[PDB]
């Protein structure tokens, strides 16, 4: 019902960032979640995807390596750990949680990431 | 003494509990999570518009009533822990005729998570009913539909969910491939909800796209044909001053051009409209009677 | 009225999962064959009907009772109470007994805890037909039967005097074949689960050459 | 909790039920509503007489025993709940052989109201016998039906009528036969005599015309083709024999 | 992947006048589409699920409809509140998402 | 509430029975009155020598274990029931395959009067052998038989009747 | 009398005992040997791709719960002691039609040993599926297979 | 068919060979298909006897 993320964070290119997606209301082990990129003024971006009941993960080609998912079962968070960090990642990322057809009903706040 | 122990947490878990009522008969939907994997897909008999498919069919649901804390997360248990548990009454609504496989014991699985999720396994032949359009046979396509979804649960009780990306809930073993006169291109799934007299039924629906392959009819039926239809025009040739050779070229192709006008329907079922074949048969008896 | 407190009495106690004399000696079972009709003999199949009652008796010290009823009569309503021969048709390709109206099944015991079973059995058993000689070829092919999972040290099979009976032969669906005799066997042979004594009927039927001659000659 | 107030609701309505007995069972009979959702017409078979259909069988009766005020919605419970309640006993008496589909379980449906209204509903498969007339064939317009009768439950035990007495019946139209097409259906209630009493029965009939379109494609055309040919014979010169014997004697047995 | 062609880039309706969406899928995605509302500075709202189908909460003009790769989402008498991007998804395979539409007056 | 004084009436009936005992044991003949209605005469296999036959058969016979007083004349009981009594065995004696239908519900029947008096009706289809003599085919008419009996009681225990006269009772 | 004895002890053994658990259920696999005997291949079908055997199917594995040392013998029970015990659910993949021989009763067997060995046979006739290839007819060769799994 | 041979005139011997030839093909499929749907009896029906003096008259 609730899905609360990480504040913004400033940070130099090169480096890395892990962004935290806390769920409260469900259980991360009943669905699968999701990370979205929207860069300003463009369309959402489909980062990866996680199964916490079993662990695997789903990327998408052009973030495959870039990108990695997890999550903590205990806690009921999910993690997306970026590295190597250029400019052009710049932007607001989404956490979703599937449901309902595969419709990702729920999405937190969003986190603004700036590489300077 | 674990067998003990196990024995004491099975024996908790099912005290109390009505396996008549649905987990969360009346504060929630239940959502059962589905998935088929195709061992193998059967024959498909034109005669009879039907085809065969064997499958293990998946279900997932969460039951709150089945949480338990022991030394392991999953129970691993013999398949007539089922039967005193509540389970979904998935039926396929294209079937005719189904068997839940039980040699040498009921082919079926059933684990249970520690958080109450259950997942519950069965493997099953079905013959289901495919519509076919022969207008184009035998240089047609079809696509052969497998229906399922819940009897007596209707949208507000039960709803079914694919158990991964809807691309991906559908699987066909590599060598599982019966097909002889067919060929299977790929298959389709979909969701939906079908108005019953009884209420609204989610309905899952899966497409099996098959072509015919053309080879079988090509050598039994065209080349024949075309072989009468030269046999007939080489009697063209022969000299005006022999009248019974040529009478018996003529005789002889058209009751072989019979013949093969018999034999070409009886492998189709009786439709009543004509197919491609049936225009070429057709060609071929009036050239030879031309 | 007091047959009830005999059948109680018998009843109470008692382990059908056990044969008699579990650990004492082999079970002596006789048998007795009556042959209704022997079926059409296919050749496609290699494989021959045959409608029998089959009888078995045997003793069990532990049916014994003192009463002026001598023998009990019963159906088939005791027989899954009680301990049975686990008797199978070893050459058969399938078989069923029959439920119409009810079980075809008999059970009778005695004062002396001799106990008989009758039931009435369809038979499709395989023989294997060399076809030399055909359609001037004879055969005499069998129907073999023995316990499934208890050994000659546990269950010993006898032939009677008069065990295998025919009826008519006028009646029957030998249409190829004529019935000439036939004869009784016993042996034992040797398999993964241990020494079974095998008990064999071998019917002799002769082809007739009165179609295959206006069919084919 | 709702689950367990509604599993003492059900354990209250199970107690004490006797199966033995219907509904009112020294009182007036129990009425019964029929419907039928026809999901298929398989395959009319000429030479076993018979056809095949397949259909939603759905049965609504009352039952004052199974009455609860305490739960508003209506429970639909585990079908296996329906061996322990009264059904009718219901059958078809010119069915062959059929069976209930038994996968994944047994496709059968209970559903309870608080008034005491009991839906029990089955997919059922039945091979009616089909006696056909084929002085006509294949120009034959064929009336077979499905006769639905109880079997033990004289006629002041049990009253079968049509639920809607109209739209009791769907899904006809839908049927695409191959070599016939539903011209009419009609449904009939009547009351047969027996030696043991007069029992409700309720008719369900199907007018089938036969497609001729694969006769003319099949044996209709040959035949005349096959008779042009023999024409064929007098234009050829009266001197030749072979020829003409060759034409008669080929078209005789083809 | 499947590519959703979204139509057209940007729209402006006065209040009450009907509009609508559009999205193209490259290749087959069944019933499997869904349509987000996002306003400035927010996060998107799920509209529409399966093809047709308002997601609770939804007012009762958002409708969606559609099947294989044609859908579309008419927004009958549009008023004030309605300003927003609209994004086209399917879910059939892993998700992909429409360029999205703005939505002025 | 007649649901409770039946169901008593019912549990006093079968309170102390004993269905492996036919009725009148210890010093009578169980005499069942039997009675077939052919709802059809199915067809005739040449192939097989044998014809298919779908009869109501009814049989009766008189139990004093069975005896009540009560508002009702007559029980129309279910057909569960019948498996609680005694029932007799008939058999066919030429018999082939026969199956009994129980669709929707098995298709019996079991009405039992204050007398003690019982009815019981089966539908059944049955296969039967009709050893057919070929000599004048296709001129030839038979006479194909339907033979039933009682497997495991010989006539000292149970006899069979036609219940009404033997040219009316088929 | 030893009547007495077989019967308390098989009274013992059968009692508290969990058919729901596999041997050693939380413990190291259970090791299940497999024998076959083929009493005859019955129908070699192109027109089905598939054939038809009759084989007795046996099992063998160690149930320490089914352990005995007052007496000797082996002994064999009524077959419808199977019901009682938990038995692997042995499946054949490739089948398309299977059934347990049932007369004059169900063709099955179970055994036990005083060190826990259980010996469980039963009599099957699997048609199982066979894709032929029929390139090189009637000049071919088939190879089919029976699939056995838990 | 056969009986129509007598009145073909004595130069056409091809055609008379062939009603000859054509006749008898004829009465052994008859035979052949009215003896398959019997039960394979081994004594002779009485159609078995009207066959077989056809079969005679087109020989003869
Ligand atoms: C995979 O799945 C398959 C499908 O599930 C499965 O096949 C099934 O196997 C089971 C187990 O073997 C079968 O169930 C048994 O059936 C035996 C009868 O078998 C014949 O008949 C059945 C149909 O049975 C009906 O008819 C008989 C007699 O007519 C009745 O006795 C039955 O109860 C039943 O009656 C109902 O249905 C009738 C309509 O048919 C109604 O008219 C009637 O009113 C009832 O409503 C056929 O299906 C069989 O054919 C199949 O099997 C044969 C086997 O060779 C195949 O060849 C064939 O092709 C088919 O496959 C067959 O013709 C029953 O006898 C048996 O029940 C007795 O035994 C059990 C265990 O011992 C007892 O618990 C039970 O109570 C019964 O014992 C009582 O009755 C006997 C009667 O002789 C007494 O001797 C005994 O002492 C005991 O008496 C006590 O209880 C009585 C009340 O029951 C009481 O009166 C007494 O006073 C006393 O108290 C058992 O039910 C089932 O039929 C199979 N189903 C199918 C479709 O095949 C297969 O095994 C699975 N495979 C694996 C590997 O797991
Ligand atoms: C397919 O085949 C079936 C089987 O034959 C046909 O079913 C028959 O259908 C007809 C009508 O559809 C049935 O006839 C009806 O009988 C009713 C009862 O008859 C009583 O009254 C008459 C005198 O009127 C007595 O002779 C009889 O013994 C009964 O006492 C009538 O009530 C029906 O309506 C009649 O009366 C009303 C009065 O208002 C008139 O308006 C009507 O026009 C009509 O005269 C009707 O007569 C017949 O009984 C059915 N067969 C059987 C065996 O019952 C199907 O019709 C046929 N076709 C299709 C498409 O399925
Ligand atoms: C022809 O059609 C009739 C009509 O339905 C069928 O009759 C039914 O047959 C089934 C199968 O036997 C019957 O179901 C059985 O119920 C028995 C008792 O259930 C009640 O009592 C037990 C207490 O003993 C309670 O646990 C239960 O909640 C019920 O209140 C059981 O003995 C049977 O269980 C058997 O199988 C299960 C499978 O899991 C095992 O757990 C058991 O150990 C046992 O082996 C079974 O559940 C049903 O009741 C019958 N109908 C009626 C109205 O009674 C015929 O079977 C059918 N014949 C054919 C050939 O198709
Ligand atoms: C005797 C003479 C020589 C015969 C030798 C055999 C040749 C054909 C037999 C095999 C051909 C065959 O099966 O090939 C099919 C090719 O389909 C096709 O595409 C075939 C379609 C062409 C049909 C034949 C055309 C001949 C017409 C020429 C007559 C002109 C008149 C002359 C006066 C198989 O097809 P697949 O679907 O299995 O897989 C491939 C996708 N097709
Ligand atoms: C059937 O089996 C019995 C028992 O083996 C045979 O009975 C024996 O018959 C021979 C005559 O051939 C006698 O000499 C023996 O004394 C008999 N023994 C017993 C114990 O009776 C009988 O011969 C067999 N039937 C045959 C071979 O047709
Ligand atoms: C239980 O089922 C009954 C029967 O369908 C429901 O009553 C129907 O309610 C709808 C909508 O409220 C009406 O349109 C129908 O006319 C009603 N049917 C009858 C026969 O009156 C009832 O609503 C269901 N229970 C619940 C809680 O919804
Ligand atoms: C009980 O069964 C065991 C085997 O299941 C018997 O011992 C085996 O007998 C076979 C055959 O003689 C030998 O090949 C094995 O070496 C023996 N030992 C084992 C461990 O298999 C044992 O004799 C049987 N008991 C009785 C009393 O017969
Ligand atoms: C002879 C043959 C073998 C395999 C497949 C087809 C054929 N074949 C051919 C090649 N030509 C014909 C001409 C007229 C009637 C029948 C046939 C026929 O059957
Ligand atoms: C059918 C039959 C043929 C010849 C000899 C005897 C019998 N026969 C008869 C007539 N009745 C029985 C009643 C119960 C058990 C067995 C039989 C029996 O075998």
């Amino acid at each position: 019902v609730q899905l609360q993320q990480s504040g913004a964070e400033l940070v130099k290119p090169g480096a890395s960032v892990k962004l935290s997606c806390t769920a409260s209301g469900f259980n991360i082990k009943d669905t699968y979640m999701y990370w979205v990129k929207q860069r300003p003024e463009q369309g959402l971006e489909w980062i990866g995807r996680i199964d916490p009941a079993n662990g695997d993960t789903k990327y998408d080609p052009k973030f495959q390596g870039k990108a990695t998912i997890t999550t903590d079962t205990f806690s009921n968070t999910a993690y997306l750990q970026l590295s190597s960090l250029t400019s052009e990642d710049t932007a607001v990322y989404y956490c979703a949680r599937k449901g309902l057809r595969w419709a990702m009903d729920y999405w937190g706040q969003g986190t603004s990431v700036t590489v300077s | 003494d674990n067998t003990t122990v196990f024995t004491r947490i099975l024996d908790r878990l099912l005290d109390g509990y009505d396996n008549r009522l649905r987990p969360g008969l009346g504060e929630r939907v239940t959502e059962v999570k589905t998935d088929i994997f195709v061992t193998s897909f059967g024959p498909v008999s034109d005669h009879d518009m039907e085809y065969t498919i064997d499958v293990f069919f998946r279900q997932s649901w969460k039951d709150e009533r089945l949480k338990f804390k022991g030394p392991m997360t999953v129970l691993r248990l013999n398949n007539l822990m089922a039967s005193k548990i509540w389970t979904p009454d998935t039926f396929f609504h294209n079937g005719k005729k189904s068997v839940a496989h039980n040699m040498t014991m009921p082919n079926k699985l059933l684990r249970i998570t520690e958080d109450g999720t259950l997942l519950y396994t069965m493997r099953l032949t079905v013959r289901a009913e495919c519509p076919m359009h022969l207008e184009d046979f035998p240089m047609d396509a079809h696509a052969c539909p497998l229906k399922f979804g819940s009897y007596a649960y209707t949208r507000a009780e039960v709803v079914y969910e694919w158990t991964r990306e809807p691309a991906r809930s559908v699987v066909v073993a590599e060598d599982g491939s019966r097909l002889n006169q067919y060929d299977l291109l790929g298959q389709t799934v979909d969701s939906g909800i079908v108005q019953s007299s009884t209420g609204e039924y989610v309905v899952m629906t899966t497409h099996f796209h098959l072509k015919r392959k053309i080879g079988y009819f090509v050598i039994q039926t065209y080349l024949p044909c075309i072989m009468t239809v030269i046999l007939s025009q080489v009697s063209f040739w022969l000299n005006r001053e022999s009248v019974p050779a040529r009478t018996v070229f003529g005789v002889t192709t058209v009751l072989t051009m019979t013949t093969l006008s018999i034999s070409a329907r009886n492998s189709l079922p009786k439709v009543a409209y004509a197919t491609a074949m049936d225009w070429f048969i057709a060609v071929c008896y009036a050239f030879v009677f031309s | 009225g007091d047959v009830t407190v005999i059948l109680n009495n018998l009843l109470e106690g008692y382990d059908n999962k056990l044969r008699p004399d579990i650990g004492v000696k082999p079970t002596l079972i006789h048998t007795d064959m009556y042959v209704n009709s022997i079926g059409p003999v296919n050749a496609i199949n290699m494989e021959y009907t045959i409608d029998i009652f089959f009888a078995q008796t045997w003793y069990d010290r532990r049916l014994k009772f003192n009463s002026t009823i001598k023998v009990l009569r019963l159906n088939s309503n005791m027989v899954g109470k009680i301990w049975i021969p686990d008797t199978f048709f070893r050459n058969s390709k399938k078989a069923d007994a029959h439920w119409i109206t009810t079980p075809n099944r008999m059970l009778r015991i005695w004062n002396d805890g001799r106990v008989l079973y009758t039931l009435r059995l369809t038979i499709d058993a395989e023989c294997q037909l060399q076809l030399h000689n055909f359609p001037m070829d004879e055969h005499s092919c069998p129907l073999e039967f023995s316990s499934y999972g208890y050994p000659r040290e546990e269950i010993v099979y006898q032939w009677k005097r008069s065990s295998v009976e025919v009826g008519d032969t006028r009646s029957w669906r030998l249409y190829q074949f004529s019935f000439v005799g036939l004869r009784n066997t016993t042996e034992v042979v040797k398999t993964t689960s241990g020494d079974y004594v095998v008990m064999s009927v071998y019917f002799d039927l002769s082809r007739r050459m009165g179609y295959f001659t206006i069919q084919t000659y | 909790s709702n689950m367990s107030l509604v599993k003492e609701t059900v354990d209250r309505l199970l107690k004490g039920y006797d199966i033995r007995l219907r509904p009112d069972f020294g009182g007036p009979p129990v009425a019964v509503g029929m419907n039928i959702d026809i999901a298929s017409i398989d395959m009319v078979s000429e030479v076993n007489m018979d056809y095949t259909l397949t259909m939603y069988f759905q049965q609504a009766w009352r039952d004052k025993r199974l009455s609860y005020n305490v739960i508003p919605l209506n429970l639909t419970l585990d079908n296996r709940v329906a061996d322990q309640l009264w059904v009718p006993d219901t059958y078809f008496l010119n069915d062959k052989k059929s069976f209930v589909h038994g996968v994944t379980v047994k496709n059968r449906m209970i559903r309870l109201h608080p008034d005491g209204t009991v839906l029990y509903g089955l997919r059922i498969t039945t091979t009616a016998a089909c006696m056909m007339d084929l002085r006509r064939y294949p120009l034959d317009e064929q009336n077979c039906t499905l006769e639905i009768e109880s079997y033990g439950y004289t006629t002041d035990d049990i009253e079968f009528y049509w639920r809607g007495d109209d739209n009791a019946v769907t899904g006809v139209t839908k049927i695409e036969l191959p070599q016939f097409s539903i011209v009419d259906y009609k449904l009939i209630t009547k009351k047969v005599v027996f030696s043991t009493g007069s029992y409700p029965r309720l008719s369900l009939s199907f007018k089938l015309k036969r497609n001729i379109g694969y006769f003319i494609l099949q044996t209709y055309m040959p035949s005349i083709l096959i008779t042009i040919l023999s024409w064929v014979s007098f234009w050829i010169n009266y001197d030749a024999s072979a020829a003409r014997v060759a034409l008669g004697i080929t078209t005789v047995l083809t | 992947n499947i590519v959703m062609t979204q139509s057209p880039k940007s729209m402006s309706m006065s209040v009450g006048e009907r509009v609508t969406l559009s999205c193209k899928a490259s290749e087959y995605v069944g019933t499997y589409v869904s349509w987000y509302q996002q306003k400035p500075e927010q996060s998107p709202k799920l509209l529409i699920y399966g093809a047709s189908n308002r997601y609770t909460g939804v007012p009762d003009r958002f409708t969606g409809s559609g099947s294989a790769t044609d859908f579309t989402l008419t927004i009958g008498s549009v008023q004030a509140e309605d300003l927003a991007d609209y994004h086209c998804g399917q879910s059939y395979s892993y998700p992909t998402f429409g360029a999205g539409t703005k939505l002025e007056l």
